[PDB]
DNA sequence: AGAAGCTGCACCTTCACGGC
């Protein structure tokens, strides 16, 4: 309702997106671009898109990205000894990455 | 408890492809978990034959060379890969980006076990040499001497093997064998200490080691700011994601009789100092520090100050 | 049953990097006090002699560029003019435990592997393939581009047993053919000391010292480094050599796929050569890769015919397998 | 049948750095232990030559015009005042299997380009490649400025079988032109040694050495130095002539220029004389590109049009084609 | 006339400048 025009604006935004580098002149595929990529078929595809995990510190595609291993989302507890830290994780707060 | 009763010195050891990458954050010399793992991996191999422990290692590095370049343009410097194979159809595989450097490191051992009365008094590292020369040392094959002007011994020496003025002069006379090269120090109350003084009402995320790594030429009413030694950042051990797993539990591990954990790096601070300032030679050797129920797989140099 | 999932072998015959010195022929046996040659890096001015891409461009542009000049800077490495050989030397490890699996999940695949490979050495041992090795080690295929103009190559081989020499041989690479592997006396006792290094008894150190004729003042090749050049102006000089300790040399991977070339077992016309020993052995020279999956002669269906449904390949193609083992590499499922 | 994406040529016809010392005329046969030419950094004081810029086109800064004597710094190769004979050698491989690359991607775009030289060499052999490569040699064109004024000009061609001569010629190179391919018993001889050595069936490294008497005490030329470094003043010589340990010396790629200018067919007008051979083929210099693809007669059309559509071109665009491979660089899409 | 594995194709997606 207050949001609907946000995501008809992003989903709009990808059409032309879509339309725009196309190099067409022939074959009327514009039809089907926006039958799904327009209406609100574009939102069911997108629950049937899967994929992401939305980690944390655990990316395993950068050790040889052919590789379906497991990924996590969990930060590491707080070393007790004193001395050494790393995880970015006593202050700033960091961004999620997602696989 | 941890206490060596010699010390089995292997000379510098070359090696031709190392891992140059170290750390998700360091790059250059290779971590000290290496060295820890090579020696256990010698204990393991040679070291229940003759009923002795090796725990604890120097690094000297006598010489490096890593293989990268200048991008003509840049400030920084760029990974020289190597070429894999195509894949199944010909066509050029996905390049990984693999760090190899050149090293140049002897290494000092603690001996510890009582595989030594006065029987094996230089056949015990004849053994070790003879046996480690056919290993890698980072993923670096360890080039064993080929033939040239002059050979390079090991060495064995004992603590309680001589008296005071014999403690120091085998001290001396070991720590000649190893005058160029750099001794590497776990140093965590450093770490900890500039934290302390840089933590005035103002936090951290990690910027108490990067800190020390940069060379900031800031301005106090240009100057430059001096650090002590070469503090460099090295990756200081893992630190614990997962609880850990059963044998049976975890699909595609290395075997499955060994319990599996999901682990992060751990980041402390370095220094390469010389050999000649170390006042006890008996210190300078990485040992490890489970606690294993927590996490922190750390490797360190304790009993240093 | 079911495959190992994580399937790891170390390489074994594992060289080291071939450092390049320059002297004179026939002073070959003081080839100690020989000074090594150093890349230079040379500017160059050439043409634009790379074919030109006619979209979004135009005309003038393009031909007022196949007009001007076009200014690179290279690396080269050349021989003095007083030495008319290149002495290419470096050493090589034969570990020893050729089949053991550094790697392996189920104890019942590492047992039936194990098997596998012990009843391979018992019937057939590391004759063929240690001769075939020691054909790679005495023709001088480690010279890449130094062996296609050399009017005489010679390869001196020295077994070091504790910290001296304890066999010496001297062959003449270029009677040794790149494509054929024959039976001789002295490549036999080769053969034999490295399936002796190769059986796990122990861990032989060889040298291998190879001369070169090429010419006075000629151009010599180390093996040129792989920057990806994609950045900031970091494709400007499109050549940089290897360099270790101040000397051109080759790399240990090019070293060890130029000993290893010993395939001459592949369903693609196999009076060609000996390529390398690869799973879905590949060549990156024809772009090719030779072995594919849908004929049944790759390592991985070989290997899991060989040691899961028990079925054992042709006498040529286990030693191919035998070969990946050697090799080293990572597999499983 | 397309192109493949990776082409790579290597270099037929290597020479080395060509060096340069200096002597007196009739001394030519014991010319071994000849003093070499080096290198003189000098100061000069000049004048304003240069045409003026906008800034200095102010009515008080044409000053520079009037009292600067505009001191530079720059190199000098002379010879000794009692020697007026310079004294130019190198050493050329030439390797042969011309049309075989060394790194591709489409088997079957090598096996029909390999079909295609294969039906070129048993159609027409290296004929009249290796006749206008051995009267590039015969008359000093690689002695580029060193030529323009000498009085005679003597080259000594030695096929150096191991480590002595085999065939020695010894051309005039005034009296051969530098515009047209004439016969000669001693120049057929040598072209069809090079054409042997052009084809694989034998190993030929040439030692080169040219004389040409300049005068007392006059100028050479080597090569000058290719600096890649912009924009900078006052510390800046702007002329470094090329040498190697002390002695001048010509660049490598120059005789490789010098002796490729075999290019006698081109669209344009040819009454000129022959060009070298390059893809588009440029004479920068000159500021013109002869074989522009607005024709259909580069070697990329051509070499398109001879192996995948099967359209044979005439003899001399064969000829063209074919050195552009004896050349080598990089084609491909 | 129904099950497994292989291949082909689509879908995602561009920067801040000068040696302890």
């Amino acid at each position: 309702q207050e949001l609907r025009q946000f995501i008809e604006s992003f989903i709009q935004e990808r059409l032309q997106g879509k339309l725009d580098k196309l190099q067409p002149d022939e074959d009327d595929k514009r039809q089907t671009l926006l039958a799904t990529h327009r209406r609100e078929a574009w939102l069911a595809d997108a629950a049937r898109r899967v994929g992401q995990l939305q980690l944390v510190t655990h990316t395993l595609k950068p050790i040889h990205p052919d590789a379906r291993g497991s990924n996590l989302h969990s930060l590491p507890q707080a070393p007790g000894q004193p001395g050494l830290a790393g995880s970015h994780e006593l202050g700033d707060r960091l961004v999620s990455d997602v696989v | 408890v941890t206490d060596p009763e010699a010390l089995l010195l292997l000379p510098r050891l070359s090696i031709q492809n190392a891992n140059a990458i170290s750390s998700p954050l360091t790059w250059g010399f290779p971590s000290p978990g290496a060295f820890t793992g090579f020696v256990h991996a010698l204990q393991r191999r040679v070291g229940i034959s003759l009923d002795i422990e090796l725990d604890g290692v120097g690094i000297v590095c006598h010489r490096f060379e890593a293989q990268i370049s200048q991008p003509a343009g840049k400030r920084t410097k760029v990974f020289n890969l190597t070429r894999n194979p195509l894949n199944r159809d010909g066509s050029t595989a996905a390049i990984v980006e693999e760090g190899r450097a050149h090293l140049e490191v002897s290494l000092l051992l603690g001996v510890h076990g009582d595989g030594l009365d006065d029987h094996p008094a230089q056949e015990i590292a004849r053994q070790v040499q003879e046996q480690a020369g056919a290993m890698r040392l980072a993923g670096g094959s360890i080039l064993p001497w080929c033939n040239e002007r002059f050979p390079a011994p090991n060495a064995e020496l004992l603590m309680l093997g001589g008296s005071d003025e014999q403690r120091r002069k085998n001290q001396r006379r070991l720590t000649r064998r190893l005058l160029p090269g750099f001794a590497l120090v776990s140093r965590e109350a450093l770490l900890q200490q500039h934290l302390e003084t840089l933590r005035t009402t103002l936090p951290e995320a990690t910027t108490l080691d990067a800190l020390l790594d940069l060379c900031r030429i800031n301005f106090e009413p240009w100057q430059v700011r001096d650090k002590p030694g070469w503090l460099v950042p090295i990756p200081a051990g893992y630190n614990a994601l997962s609880p850990l797993y059963l044998p049976g539990e975890v699909r595609n591990a290395r075997d499955r009789e060994t319990p599996l954990r999901f682990v992060e790096n751990l980041f402390g601070l370095g220094e390469w100092l010389s050999p000649h300032r170390v006042a006890a030679l008996s210190d300078l050797l990485w040992y490890h520090h489970a606690e294993p129920d927590k996490g922190l797989y750390r490797w360190s140099t304790p009993r240093f100050v | 049953l079911s495959t190992a999932s994580v399937l790891a072998f170390e390489r074994k015959l594992d060289p080291s990097d071939a450092l390049m010195s320059a002297g004179a022929w026939a002073q070959r046996d003081a080839s100690q006090e020989w000074p090594a040659v150093t890349v230079r890096e040379k500017s160059v001015r050439g043409t634009i002699s790379n074919r030109l891409k006619t979209k979004d461009r135009d005309p003038a542009k393009l031909d007022a560029s196949i007009q001007s000049p076009n200014l690179q800077t290279v690396d080269v490495a050349n021989l003095p003019s007083d030495a008319d050989t290149l002495k290419v030397r470096f050493t090589l490890r034969v570990l020893g435990g050729a089949g053991t699996p550094s790697a392996c999940n189920d104890a019942a695949y590492r047992d039936k592997l194990l098997q596998t490979v012990a009843t391979y050495v018992n019937d057939q041992g590391f004759a063929e393939l240690a001769r075939r090795y020691a054909h790679n080690l005495a023709n001088a295929r480690f010279l890449w581009r130094n062996r296609v103009g050399a009017e005489a190559v010679e390869v001196r081989i020295n077994h070091i047993r504790q910290g001296e020499v304890a066999r010496a041989w001297r062959f003449d690479a270029l009677a040794i053919g790149l494509r054929d592997f024959k039976a001789d006396a002295e490549l036999d006792a080769l053969a034999e000391l490295i399936a002796s290094g190769l059986s796990g008894s122990g861990h032989v150190l060889l040298e291998v010292v190879a001369f070169a004729r090429i010419g006075d003042g000629q151009e010599v090749f180390p093996s040129q480094e792989l920057i990806l050049d994609k950045g900031d102006k970091k494709g400007q000089k499109s050549k940089t050599l290897y360099s270790v300790r101040d000397a051109a040399a080759i790399h240990s991977q090019k070293i060890g796929n130029a000993l290893r070339t010993i395939d001459t077992w592949y369903p693609d016309e196999d009076g060609l050569g000996p390529i390398a020993v690869e799973p879905y052995g590949s060549v990156t020279s024809q772009g090719k890769a030779y072995r594919q999956p849908k004929q049944k002669l790759d390592f991985y269906t070989l290997l899991d015919n060989w040691v899961l449904r028990d079925e054992a390949p042709a006498v040529e193609q286990q030693h191919y397998v035998i070969a990946n083992l050697i090799r080293g590499g990572v597999f499983g499922e």
